[PDB]
């Protein structure tokens, strides 16, 4: 697809953000290298469901001013195209496959089988969590729904599993044709107390780290790449200065589009014709 | 002269806040007693600027 790093890393940070916000062990375990000070003020000041003060996250350039406290700014750089395919053939697809899913079910019986029923239709699965089907099992699949036989597996009737799937936009033939893309982002946590800045900076780095391992940055914007910047005064004039530390993620990351093919070959067909010269 | 041309303000004295951190040095962002800025403040006094 296009994609838009900014955006994901703006969604995908501020629920990451709050969650760990909202849990002061998590805190207490991220800054245990820290003074003890440092520590207990930053928990006292922004950690818990109690905390009178608050972290927020936004693209730069905003025509209001922003809680210089404590705030994340989110800064779209550089990149360029570093690996092409022969033909910029990324893929090839049989039938049209949209983003990748996980989703929580549970088994129901109908008519003697097994069933996991899904929001959308399967293009594709790629998982059904903790089973493994033996050919006796008769595993199929059809619209938005998987089947399961239910002979043998009685005492499952009820299980209850995850679905890693993937939606279909339509039954088409295409090319995925595009290349890789190497792009950075900046992010900075602003705030007019240095130790308050050196606490987010610790926040967002143990936050890039859990962002590892989910499926958005898996199945694209892969080999995260982070860089560090000197701690230094962002704004110098005011009746206080504004310090930050910038750090710069790096993602490698595929843009493409869907070359549909419309011509489809169902018939050959033979005939012999007479040269008599 | 100057009483006639100023404004009255209230003036408040600054001191550094024994709240800084003894190690950083940096003022703890929940003291009370300053509100995150390093310095705090004497009671107000009644002035004309
Ligand atoms: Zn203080």
């Amino acid at each position: 697809a296009i994609t838009s790093v900014d955006s994901y890393l703006l969604s995908e940070i501020k629920p990451r953000l709050n969650t760990v916000l909202e849990n002061c062990y998590i805190i207490d375990e991220v800054l245990k290298d820290f003074d003890y000070q440092t520590r207990e003020s930053f928990k006292e000041a922004f950690c818990g469901k109690n905390a009178q003060h608050e972290v927020t996250v936004g693209f730069n350039f905003p025509k209001f001013k922003n809680n210089y406290e404590a705030h994340y700014l989110i800064q779209l750089g550089q990149g360029q195209e570093t690996k092409n395919s022969l033909g910029s053939i990324q893929s090839s697809y049989f039938e049209a496959t949209g983003d990748t899913l996980v989703e929580s079910s549970t088994a129901i019986r109908e008519d003697d089988k097994l069933v996991f029923t899904v929001s959308k239709p399967i293009g594709e699965l790629i998982k059904v969590e903790d089973i493994e089907f033996a050919k006796y099992d008769n595993l199929q699949v059809e619209g938005n729904k998987v089947s399961f036989k239910y002979q043998t597996n009685e005492d499952y009737e009820n299980y209850n599993a995850n679905i890693i799937f993937t939606e279909k936009k339509n039954d088409s033939k295409g090319l995925v044709k595009g290349f890789t893309v190497e792009e950075q982002v900046t992010v900075v946590g602003l705030s007019f107390n240095v130790d308050v800045a050196r606490c987010l900076d610790a926040v967002l780095k143990m936050i890039l780290i859990s962002m590892r391992d989910s499926i958005e940055e898996q199945q694209t914007f892969q080999l995260q790449n982070l860089s560090f910047g000197d701690i230094a005064p962002i704004i110098e004039d005011g009746d206080s200065m504004i310090f930050g530390r910038p750090t710069i993620i790096k993602y490698t990351s595929s843009l493409d589009l869907d070359y549909t093919i419309t011509q489809d070959i169902n018939k050959l067909t033979f005939k012999e014709r007479k040269d008599w010269k | 002269f100057i009483n006639d041309r100023g404004i009255k303000v209230l003036w408040e004295e600054a001191y550094f806040c024994p709240c800084l951190n003894p190690d950083t040095g940096h003022p703890r962002v929940d003291c009370p007693r300053c509100h995150g800025k390093g310095i705090a403040y004497l009671p107000p006094k009644e002035t004309i600027m």
